[PDB]
């Protein structure tokens, strides 16, 4: 299914998952598409940042839902 | 200790010995034990901060499996800077963390906390409490790490003003450090950091 995760720079990301992908497996297919490193990855869905070990089923994401990606870690 | 981290260690001991920073009082370091896996460091504040005239010494512990794990380093001298901890002297510092390389040395290590001293990152903090007056007010940071220089690392005398607080509080009968501390950690509202004394 279907899923969008929007960015800074207005351009979307589209991502093809299944519900019972996980949340790192989602930030891997971002690495894939766009060269993020997962670790730098924060996803925010209805309102709140989802953690990795859970999946999008969990989070109620269906398709065509928008997931939000706020980039940094760096965290030196 | 494995053969390869003391030949590091010695010859990385000896590079400072000789570097042209050394030479200017820059950087020192110096023996601890005689297995060469604890060194003190020591560090000038950079010109044209707030350090400048102080000297910082440094603990310096060199792992098992050095090169490729970076020292464990950590300030003995009190600073007040947004990515040292002002209460225990840790570090936030990637070099010392996830971005060492085993190419660098202990001269690069002082260097680079030299650097980190002249150029502080307050959206990676050690201390929240610094970076958060680091940011909200620059000129309170600027003359509270002038006065922490001052009174820890031998820089030269500190702003009045702020003497002026220091001493209406140690008038009060409270210890000079610790009115300091509070002075500081309250960005200088004296009836807070009175009521912080009251609490000691």
């Amino acid at each position: 299914m279907q899923i969008f995760v929007k960015t800074l720079t207005g351009k979307t990301i589209t991502l093809e998952v299944e519900p019972s992908d996980t949340i790192e497996n989602v930030k891997a297919k971002i690495q894939d598409k766009e060269g993020i490193p997962p670790d730098q990855q924060r996803l925010i869905f209805a309102g709140k940042q989802l953690e990795d070990g859970r999946t999008l089923s969990d989070y109620n994401i269906q398709k065509e839902s928008t997931l939000h990606l706020v980039l940094r870690l760096r965290g030196g | 200790m494995a053969n390869i981290a003391v030949q590091r260690i010695k010859r990385e001991f000896k590079e400072v010995l000789k570097s042209e920073e050394t030479s200017k009082n820059q950087i020192k370091v110096d023996l601890v034990d005689e297995n060469f896996t604890e060194l003190r460091g020591e560090i000038a504040g950079p010109p044209d901060t707030p350090y400048e005239g102080g000297r910082y010494q440094l603990e310096i512990k060199i792992p098992e499996t050095y090169p490729f794990n970076p020292p464990k380093v950590r300030f003995i001298t009190k600073i007040w800077h947004p990515n040292i901890s002002s209460v225990t002297g840790a570090i936030k510092l990637d070099i010392l963390a996830d971005q060492w390389a085993a190419a660098m040395t202990l001269r690069t290590v002082l260097l680079s906390l030299q650097a980190l001293l002249a150029a502080a990152e307050p959206d990676d903090p050690q201390d929240a409490v610094v970076a958060n007056q680091y940011k909200q007010n620059p000129e309170m940071f600027k003359q509270t790490a002038r006065l922490w220089a001052h009174v820890y690392a031998g820089a030269p005398v500190s702003s009045p003003e702020y003497t002026k607080k220091i001493e209406n509080l140690c008038a009060m009968g409270f210890d000079r450090n610790a009115v300091i501390v509070a002075l500081s950690s309250k960005s200088w509202d004296v009836e807070t950091a009175t009521e912080l004394l009251l609490s000691n």
